[PDB]
């Protein structure tokens, strides 16, 4: 099947299969609140509290997206989850939850 | 006084003709709109608000689907309607997800139902139907999105199922597709592959022999969405290539001349998301063998507006037919924009 | 170009076909809805809301708005069907003990009939069955808790011709649901409020104009409320215990070349009106057979209320489809309509 | 295929049939409602809001006159409509008060106009018209309410005025006349007097000779409102008596049998104010010579509701005709309660 | 069963017949209304809300154009419609301003388009069309409002453009021409000049030869608005005169008798602003050579209401035709006041 694994300072959210071009990726930290999202067209959305501090970079060739921190704050200490929600109801695949770091 | 194919009215290029936008003006919530035209009138079919509120409605084309103008037909989530020559025919499916049930509404009285075979999800074209010589032809599939969803053809006459057609060849995925009479002897379709291939499985139907063959289109313009770069899949035509996950229904309509058949297509301008439509054409040739690119023939919808599910259909004239193509736009109530072949020159 | 009985279109089991739910969306307040289908259209009749109630009619498939409804008459008991060329209507109004029945034929009002027991006047609250220009209905008059004798009427071209007096156990009969069992016989399915917890069975012979009323000998007591099944000993006409109360019951035929089947419905709950479910029997004599009904599906689950049900037929070009409907309330009425299609199992 | 009189369907006594109450359920503001029935349908005519805005509308009988269900016809303050045999005919009067103007709508194209003669006030029946053999007969008066208002009979064929009739006899006041076909030989009417007499002046029209004679009713039952006590006017039939001020239009309809003519009347139950309706009948006889009392035959409206302008009309059956009488109820939008002859017995 | 010219029904003077005022009462926003009458019905056309939002609608004449009653026909900004004898024809223009295109809607199927030639603005009558023998005649122009806008005629049959006509003479500015069948052999028009002349350029069409000639209306009455004082332009009759800037559409309708032709004009009462209507008549004579004043024949609209674009048309009777003239009144939704010819006497 297809699963998401997190190994991240540099983050790597590696996935199997071909879900990297049809599902919307997000980062959630731990209440449950938005951190960072990317789309499959290059458009980048971020939460209001994290403007100008997050940089997201993908890799369509080998199916792993990257995240980098700059000027880490003590308030950022949390467990980060990379997910693969589908934005379209016409696509019949569900969201997959990674183990996180 | 039945329905038969004829020659298409003269013309060179599509021109904007109409739009129905209930969002601007008690409008309903409609999705997957499709239109079939009889000898005298056209109805704008749709599905209102899966759940038990999913009904099949119909308003005359040109009229916004209000509460008092819309006549309900059936409780279904996947509709189809056309005209065998004398009165209207309808198809719809509902029930539990794994044990769905097809329905037929002919004239005014319900006639027949058909059950599922692969026992996962049973569904139909979600578009119009094509009926020739009193034998109306539909397509249904059963299976999984991420697995195998084999498709079947249905032959219904006077609201009664007669024969089923089993396609031969690469049949591992087919769903959600418009069709049109290429000729009297051969009837085509253009379908969607969700998981394996980022191309359109091309189906050939012969009404005389009742056989189906499914082959993938060999042209470089991969009409599905999402897609890779055009001409990036090497090897033979049947190579699935990469980024074959996902899919969407695409418009497709014929252009019947005296001694030549032209084909119109469409797709999304964007490579990945569904923002904007565009029209791309090819004249003649073998779809299963020709890898030449489609000739660009206009900008259908600008990139600032969303281009969702599209359909292909025909409006009956007195002495000929007009090939018209339409597009649904969403915002979750839907509008429609309907373009027809008209005049000559250049598309605006 | 008139109406005659024919054979039923092939089909093994009913399937859900449609529902009209005006509560979800200026809808009226409707009650006791029934549908009679002509050669080309089906009309969804109803009673709108004490000397104000009107009979309306919207085309089946549509929802009864104020603009979409045509008023017909001022009554609180509805009846309509197609004699062959145009529509016929029946309604009852007036003071309760001195009520009046009235007919609307074509567009001009024709005739009236008075009370005889002078207590309560009412009709089927359902459709009518009309053969060869002679349309046949029911009138009952009397007390709910006493004796309410019933009559059959013969109306042709809007004019009352002949009356029928049934023979036998006639001490209570009302709200009868009927259909063309055959060319020579029309049956009905009725309700007893006070005496019996079963459905009295009426046989009408159109040729001789004679009626007989007997009780159902089968163990499935279709009325609501009902006792336990098979708890009544002795002959078929033994009323047994808990005969008080009653409800209208669905009933529709199934005409084949050499065999007649019968479809019934009843409440799933033993006591209160909550949930419907089809029950079927193939052939036999209802007046003599005490074998159990064949359970053949669940119409409405126990989480929705099953009120008045009716039975009717939609006219196809070459045959007929036996369809059965149910009214569900909340006090606006939503109607769910099931027809017979295909084979397999009822979902 | 024209409109000819026939014999009335059998029946003994009137029974309630219908009521249209737009006030309960955007319904318009309508006054002076009347109905005329063609071969296949009945239209509930009415007048919406002697200003320069009043229009003539029409909804199918049985329907609540909404803003969408109502077709406009014209701009008048006094309407009349009937069926000459093939299509509808309408009459209305508009303009300034003193220099008013009548005008006709036939089919869809307006045809003709006629001017005033007494140059004070021009008006018509404010009710239906009668047409026999393609020659439709109307009644129009001109003059003063408190003075002399002489009346004329208008003979219109195919939307064009053919001939005018000048009545002979006591014609010093005649208006708001309700009429029906007594027989093929003679058409009658029933009128209202405002100032002179507390009775109804009876008019006899002959279609063959085109002659009109107007006399007063000799019966003891004074049908007008306000009225004195019955049988309080001594002397001959033409004695106007006292309390002749005021008036109101009264219902009136014929009853055609093989060898006998019966007459239904109506009047207000109260002696002074417009409140309460009853029905009073007489079988045969000469109204110009008989002083016999009217036979009481029931209560139309109870004592707790107001009974305003009333009218009489006929609904077309396939083989006969049904004489019906309606009443308008006010509160300031109007309802309409419609009673028809129906069965036998006694009136509830 | 086609459309042919006939003789006009008898009559002397125009009389008020109807008005549709949605402002009193969900009515749409309607502008530039016109009506064309078929054999049995007439529709009140309009243009709802010069961008892509504008659509063409049509409701039956007499009905207030609600959301439920309106039938959307096309997406244009300049409408034209009439009846060739069997079914309806429509015309509209859309696109970019500098590169617009004409469209035709025949029956239910789209047929043809016509492009631009002067590449500035494309537009049509904004009024009805005149069709004889299935050959329907229209007018479009292309050019500048303040410069040269040359006009042309169209000859469309069964929905297809057949022949084009190039007028001869002073053609330097001509648009918004209201046309009527003067005779079987000749069709006239009445136009508007925006920049040069304060008169109406007169067009003559010959159906037999397809030749068009444009000359100025030679009378002293300056029908346009704004206008100078009457009879203030000297010299030869083609003299432009002063205050030729500005323009407005003018009503114009014929009156066909057995051996004589009369003309009805309309113009604004105010010399400068568009406020108030009248009616001015002339019997016979040559418009290209007669400088005689128009005969005043009534006041159409009083000086308290605004008079915007008017139009002229004909309602079809069974045996003749009635020449009716209509006015548009605004406040920004429009009404429509419709006047027909009826009876004799004098216009109130
Ligand atoms: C197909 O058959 C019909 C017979 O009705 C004929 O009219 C038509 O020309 C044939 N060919 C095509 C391309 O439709
Ligand atoms: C009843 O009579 C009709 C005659 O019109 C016939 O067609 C039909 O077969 C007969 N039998 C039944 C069961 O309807
Ligand atoms: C009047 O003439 C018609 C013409 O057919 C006839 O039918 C009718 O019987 C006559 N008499 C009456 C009272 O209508
Ligand atoms: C014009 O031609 C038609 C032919 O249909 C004829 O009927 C008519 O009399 C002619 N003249 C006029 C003035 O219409």
């Amino acid at each position: 099947d297809v699963q998401l694994v997190e190994s991240g300072l540099r983050l790597s959210c590696a996935a199997s299969g071909d879900i990297f071009s049809t599902h919307i990726m997000g980062w959630y930290r731990q209440q449950r609140e938005l951190v960072a999202t990317i789309d499959t067209d290059g458009s980048t959305n971020y939460a209001d509290s994290v403007k100008g501090r997050f940089t997201i970079s993908r890799d369509n060739a080998k199916n792993t997206v990257y995240l980098q921190m700059n000027s880490l704050r003590p308030e950022d200490t949390a467990v980060y989850y990379c997910n693969a929600e589908s934005a379209y109801s016409d696509y019949r695949l569900p969201d997959y939850w990674g183990q996180g770091t | 006084e039945w329905t038969y194919p004829r020659l298409s009215c003269p013309g060179s290029t599509f021109q904007k003709a109409l739009l129905i936008s209930p969002h601007r003006f008690a409008p309903l919530i409609i999705r997957e709109p499709f239109v079939a035209c009889g000898p005298n009138e056209c109805k704008h079919f749709a599905l209102t608000h899966r759940n038990k509120l999913r009904h099949l409605i119909s308003v005359k084309l040109g009229k916004i689907p209000t509460v008092e103008n819309s006549i309900f037909h059936m409780a279904a989530w996947s509709g189809s309607a056309c005209h065998d020559g004398k009165e209207w025919t309808y198809i719809g499916v509902d029930g539990p997800d794994n044990n769905a049930l097809l329905k037929v509404k002919y004239g005014e009285a319900y006639t027949d139902t058909y059950h599922s075979y692969a026992n996962n999800i049973l569904r139909t074209q979600e578009s119009a139907c094509n009926c020739i010589g009193g034998n109306c032809y539909l397509m249904i599939t059963d299976g999984s999105a991420s697995g195998v969803s084999e498709c079947r053809f249905l032959k219904i006459r006077e609201g009664r199922i007669i024969k089923e057609i089993f396609p031969t060849g690469r049949v591992k995925h087919t769903e959600e597709c418009t069709c049109g009479f290429a000729s009297n002897k051969t009837i085509e379709c253009a379908c969607r592959d969700n998981r394996y291939t980022a191309k359109r499985p091309f189906v050939k139907l012969n009404v005389e022999t009742d056989t189906a063959e499914i082959r993938l289109m060999c042209t470089d313009t991969y009409l599905d969405t999402p897609r890779p770069n055009d001409g990036s899949i090497t090897g033979p035509c049947e190579s699935d290539g990469d980024k074959g996950s996902g899919g969407i229904k695409g418009g497709f309509v014929h252009q019947r001349m005296k001694s030549k058949i032209g084909r119109w297509y469409s797709r999304t301008m964007s490579k990945t998301e569904r923002m904007g439509m565009g029209l791309y054409v090819k004249y003649g040739g073998d779809p299963w063998a020709d890898s030449d690119a489609l000739t660009f023939s206009g900008v259908m919808v600008s990139m600032k507006e969303p281009g969702w599910y599209s359909f292909g259909f025909e409006i009956k004239d007195k002495k000929c037919d007009v090939p018209c193509i339409g597009i649904e736009m969403v915002h979750h109530s839907a509008a429609t924009a309907i373009y027809c072949l008209m005049g000559s020159g250049q598309l605006l």
